[PDB]
């Protein structure tokens, strides 16, 4: 038992302290290159001011499993929540937005002129922040907290049925946060695969043809990544709120610990993806 | 013709062989004097004080 | 700071606006160049694309074609093809009748075996690595009215073959294709001429279109 | 050129005897004949502001004559005067061509001058009542591309070279005057002396030929490197001027005697150079190089005295103020830095 | 260049009315506009200043407010609408054209006005001569004072002159002191230090004979200053 602790700990610390380490540096990175010049990299800024967010929010969390109970009063456990679930929504769009821009420039040659130019990239970051804290705001006021088996819960509570009316609250978060984006940044991506599959450039020789892998590889990662890692913790939700027959056990915790652990993980090799295949970065190393 | 040019040119090479070249160590010497004379004025060798320099931080 | 130097500031901050939109009007501009050799139909691509420095301006499917020409400028090539990089795509135009006539510069050299000499020094330049080469070829007719009495043999002794319109053009359009040194990075392309219209710009607007597609690519973080 | 190699020939002993009695009275070297001289210490120079504002690389940047006012040419087709203390925009001159590859500024601030790639010289009027700024005349009558172009003492002759030729004129009537000839590859950089009556060229061939406005035949010739000729300047006191090539090494020759000075040179440094100016005290050098600095070198000494490298291109222009309070660069990074 | 104003007359209180001013023989979009209001037999004042590009309006002392002014690029026509009328501002409108940049001349052409008629801090800066007799060929000195250091830390003082012939527009002789303006004889001469500001006539001719304006520009408010006529 003392071992699984001293381990995720480990596991949380690891991810942790791999994550924060890792976004402060390229954040400033990208600061002194290339800085806006292209799209690229002022979505790339986004990302890891996004990444940042979440390298302050993880370490409060594991001290409460660490401690099962919540020692500071209320400010935290409102500021903690939504600091929480507007990383999410701020993440999961812009990497969304930044494969649509990808489609077009690569589909559309013709318009994507008109259309790549940093004066409209910067309007596409500000509606992001912007629309989601409009989507965050809500949970913010909405944080209460409540005593239980002598321990205290930042629990989220509505003068609903709570059950009835407003647990789809949880529901709609997993089809906006989990269905539109993957089937939107999946469809995509294939189609950004064909056409490039009839270019003329990168295809021909074998000679150049691995270049065409290597683009299908780097397109085939990012997917999976964010296939796998957070597609668990949405899993565990539904089926929680699907199983009844078990409920407050001595090895759940452990997992569910356990899968929010992968989460956080998401998002600390998440910017750390774009910043160890990305070729423009690559020549600056050089 | 070329000739022409080259009695020209010959003759344009004529007027650059007729001039009375002085000794070298004279136009080193000036050199050095002029350098000298006016070290003081030059702003990018003699540091300039901070208030005195119209361009400031 | 001094109510007349922050007008000062607000003159300059009205130049710097119009300044910086004037040459955002002028980046989504395609740029060609049109470095051709001598009286070699030059003139007809231009002659009909439209349907010192010489300037082609045009459009076509929603994208506007600004062509340099120059000629005339007589004058050490080095010290002006600085001038030039960032550009699109560098059309070449190749007459197919030429391996006929004598250049009237000198009776040794070939019209077309200078052609190509043209052809290898704007094809290797350090300031041309990556950008694609557009090749036309021009009067065709000719080049079928008079394949059959005169041999292509006359030049490029290297040639074993018949004399059909087919082999002729298989076999020229090859040796013009293999003075590529670096095939990673940098195209040729080739296609066939004549008096025959709306076949030709079609062309130079999948060549641009390729183009393109290749800088977006190399300026997203894929290529 | 039988007879030509007779006289060469003599101009060369003529020069061997001016070199013997170099020799003579110096150690030629004219640097053991400063051998009793005190080395500087190092100047380590800063920027003072960096000056924004074009899209592409800079072709020229004159200064003005109250070093107050700059002008610099970009690629866009923009001409843009500014004020260099405060940094800021003083008007914005488009152009009819896009292919400027030098410009200047009268002194007189009343006109300034572009041309390149266009054959066609334009000189632009500022001061008008109409309140805009118009074209005032457009030389045309060259047969190639004009290098450089520039103003002689006043706002009514201007002085130009291109292809072959150094061509002078006269703004009202707008005919030539006085056409310069006697070069063989294609000029591309032009001088002048401060009480300018004499000035001096520099075209393709390792050669540089100065010339006299009052009859327009060359004064002198210069040779001695195996490049190009980038940058020419003269020094303060008009007996002498910089000059720059395409093969790393930047040479100093003196109009009296009519052969080198001093050699500069490093192993490190096997790129060209670029521009090349001087400040008023006579002592130090600025030099832009293609390794994306300008290494500065005291004239007396053959030593570095100072690396002012900020840029990350290749540097196209370098400007001292007329007063020697600062000097300006200008590099392919489409920034201009004030360097003091 | 010509600029012509219109829409004055007789007016009565509490109501309202504009002026409009057309301007033709220049580029219109890159100079700013000035307006100064003379009333019969007094000084002059400025009213409204419109920047290029029409972010900088701003406004007088005892008119803000009441007044509004406006300009049309396309037209190059300049609406300053007025609200009251208290009588008290009945003057000609004079319309200026100026420029600002290193090296500028403001209000170098003026602009006859319209006779409008009713039916019925700032550093103070005034002039201790009211007139003098001249006879011709005789040197002439006018002199100015002030309320504060017109000197600013840039370097230079912020004073410009003006003459007024009789029964026409006022023109520019002497912006900052030791710089002569452009269409002006060379006779003129300006100097000063500190508060002591003077204005001097070597060579004097019938020609001459006007009502002699000098003014401020260093702060917002534009202060103008009484006249030293000069009578034959
Ligand atoms: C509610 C179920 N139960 C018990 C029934 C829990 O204990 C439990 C499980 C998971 C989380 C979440 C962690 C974060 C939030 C932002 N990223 C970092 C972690 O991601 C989420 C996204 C969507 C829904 C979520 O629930 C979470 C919270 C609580």
């Amino acid at each position: 038992s003392l071992a699984l602790a001293i381990a995720i700990t480990a596991l949380y610390s690891a991810v942790c302290a791999v994550g924060l380490l890792g976004n402060v540096l390229v954040m400033f990175g990208i600061v002194r290159y290339t800085k806006m010049k292209t799209a690229t990299n002022i979505y790339i800024f986004n990302l890891a001011l996004a990444d940042a967010l979440a390298t302050s929010t993880l370490p409060f969390q594991s001290a409460k499993y660490l401690m099962e109970t919540w020692p500071f009063g209320e400010l935290l456990c409102k500021a903690v929540l939504s600091i929480d679930y507007y990383n999410m929504f701020t993440s999961i769009f812009t990497l969304t937005m930044m494969s649509v821009d990808r489609y077009i420039a690569v589909c559309h040659p013709v318009k994507a002129l008109d259309f790549r130019t940093p004066a409209k990239a910067k309007l596409i970051n500000i509606c992001i922040w912007v629309l989601a804290s409009g989507v965050g705001v809500p949970i913010m006021v909405m944080a209460v907290t409540r005593p239980r088996d002598g321990a205290v819960v930042c629990m989220l509570q509505f003068p609903s049925p709570s059950w009835y009316w407003d647990t789809v609250t949880k529901i709609c978060v997993f089809l906006f946060a989990f269905v539109v984006p993957i089937l939107i940044i999946t469809v995509c991506y294939g189609l950004m695969l064909l056409r490039l599959r009839s270019v003329r450039l990168l295809s021909g020789s074998k000679e150049k043809d691995r270049s065409l892998r290597r683009i299908t590889r780097m397109v085939l990662v990012v997917v999976g990544a964010f296939v796998v890692c957070w597609a668990p913790i949405h899993i565990f939700v539904i089926v929680w709120t699907l199983v009844d027959i078990d409920r407050r056990d001595p090895l759940v915790v452990a997992a569910l610990h356990l899968c929010i652990a992968l989460g956080y993980a998401n998002s600390s090799l998440n910017p750390v993806l774009y910043a160890f295949l990305d070729e423009n970065f690559k020549r600056c190393f050089r | 013709a070329s000739i022409a040019q080259a009695r020209k040119l010959v003759e344009q090479l004529k007027m650059e062989a007729n001039i009375d070249r002085i000794k070298v160590s004279k136009a080193a010497a000036d050199l050095m004097a002029y350098c000298e004379a006016h070290a003081k004025e030059d702003p990018l060798l003699t540091p300039v004080p901070a208030s005195e320099n119209p361009f400031r931080e | 700071l001094s109510a007349e130097d922050k007008a000062a500031a607000e003159r300059s901050k009205m130049i710097d606006k119009n300044l910086r939109e004037d040459g955002e009007k002028a980046a989504r501009e395609v740029k060609l160049l049109l470095l051709g050799a001598g009286e070699s139909g030059k003139n007809t691509i231009v002659k009909q694309m439209k349907i010192g420095i010489v300037e082609t301006h045009f459009t076509f499917k929603d994208l506007h074609f600004k062509m340099f020409d120059v000629g005339a400028q007589r004058s050490e090539r080095k010290k002006w093809i600085h001038c030039f990089e960032g550009v699109t795509a560098i059309i070449f135009c190749v007459a197919l009748s030429a391996y006929d006539l004598v250049l009237a510069e000198d009776e040794e050299m070939n019209r077309m075996h200078a052609s190509m000499k043209l052809f290898d020094s704007i094809c290797n330049n350090k300031w041309f690595t990556d950008t694609s080469i557009i090749l036309f070829l021009n009067k065709k007719d000719l080049f079928e009215e008079k394949i059959t009495h005169s041999p292509l043999t006359i030049c490029f002794p290297e040639y074993t073959g018949a004399n059909k319109y087919d082999e002729a053009a298989s076999y020229i359009q090859s040796k013009f294709e293999d003075l590529n040194k670096r095939k990673d990075t940098k195209e040729i392309y080739t296609h066939f001429t004549c008096s025959t219209d709306t076949k030709n710009v079609q062309f130079v607007f999948d060549a641009v279109t390729d183009v393109i597609i290749k800088n977006n690519l190399k300026d997203c973080g894929l290529f | 050129g039988s007879e030509l190699d007779q006289l060469r020939q003599e101009a060369e002993q003529l020069k061997n005897q001016i070199r013997d009695a170099r020799k003579a009275c110096a150690d030629a070297t004219l640097s053991q004949i400063t051998n009793n001289i005190d080395p500087v210490g190092r100047i380590q120079m800063r920027t003072r502001r960096t000056l924004r504002g074009h899209l592409a690389k800079i072709y020229a940047m004159h200064w003005g004559t109250d070093s107050r006012l700059l002008v610099s040419a970009s690629q866009d087709g923009k001409l843009i005067i500014w004020d260099s203390y405060t940094t800021n925009k003083v008007h914005a001159i488009p152009l009819r061509s896009s292919w400027v590859m030098t410009c200047a500024y009268a002194p007189s601030g009343n006109y300034v001058a572009c041309g390149g790639l266009d054959n066609i010289c334009s000189i632009y009027n500022l001061k008008t009542r109409e309140g805009n700024v118009r074209v005032s005349r457009e030389l045309a009558g060259h047969t190639g591309y004009l290098s450089c172009c520039r103003f002689l003492d006043d706002n009514q002759i201007v002085t130009s070279s291109g292809d072959t030729t150094c061509a002078l004129w006269d703004i009202e009537t707008g005919q030539q005057t006085t056409t310069f000839t006697g070069h063989t590859g294609d000029v591309m950089s032009l001088s002048l002396a401060p009480d300018t009556r004499l000035f001096v060229s520099g075209a393709c061939d390792a050669s540089a030929k100065l010339w006299d406005v009052r009859e327009g035949m060359c004064r002198q010739t210069f040779t001695g490197h195996e490049s190009d000729i980038n940058a020419i300047c003269f020094f303060p006191n008009g007996n002498a001027f910089a000059t720059g090539s395409d093969d790393a090494t930047c040479r100093l020759f003196d109009l009296r005697a009519d052969q080198e000075l001093m050699t500069y040179s490093h192993d490190n440094i096997i790129c060209g150079i670029t521009s090349v100016s001087f400040s008023k005290s006579g002592r130090l050098l600025l030099a832009g190089y293609d390794d994306f600095n300008c290494n500065v070198w005291d004239a007396l000494k053959a030593d570095r005295a100072g690396v002012l490298a900020g840029h990350d291109n290749r540097v196209s222009c370098l400007g001292v103020t007329d007063d020697g309070m600062a000097v300006a660069t200008g590099s392919w990074d489409s920034f201009l830095k004030i360097w003091n | 260049v010509q600029l012509v104003e219109s829409g004055g007359g007789l007016v009565q209180p509490g109501g309202s009315r504009k002026l409009s001013c057309s301007a033709s023989g220049f580029a219109f979009s890159s100079f700013g506009m000035h307006w100064v209001r003379q009333a019969p037999e007094k000084g002059l004042e400025w009213v409204a200043y419109i920047s290029s590009g029409s972010g900088t309006i701003y406004y007088a002392d005892t008119v803000k407010g009441r007044f509004t002014i406006s300009r049309d690029d396309p037209k190059n026509t300049l609406f300053l609408q007025m609200t009251s009328l208290r009588s008290e501002d009945t003057a000609m409108y004079y319309c200026v054209r100026s420029i600002y940049y290193y090296g500028s001349s403001p209000f170098d052409f003026w602009g006859q006005g319209t006779t409008l008629t009713v039916s019925s801090s700032d550093i103070v800066m005034t002039q201790a001569t009211s007139s003098v007799p001249v006879t011709p060929g005789e040197s002439v000195s006018i002199s100015c004072r002030s309320s504060k250091s017109l000197l600013h830390s840039n370097g230079n003082t912020y004073l410009y002159w003006f003459l007024q012939r009789p029964g026409q527009s006022p023109q520019l002789l002497i912006y900052r002191m030791s710089n002569l303006a452009s269409g002006v004889p060379d006779r003129f001469s300006g100097s000063g230090s500190g508060t002591a500001f003077t204005l001097t006539i070597s060579r004097l001719e019938a020609e001459d004979v006007g009502v002699y304006y000098c003014m401020q520009h260093l702060e917002y408010p534009l202060t103008f200053g009484a006249g030293t006529k000069l009578e034959l």
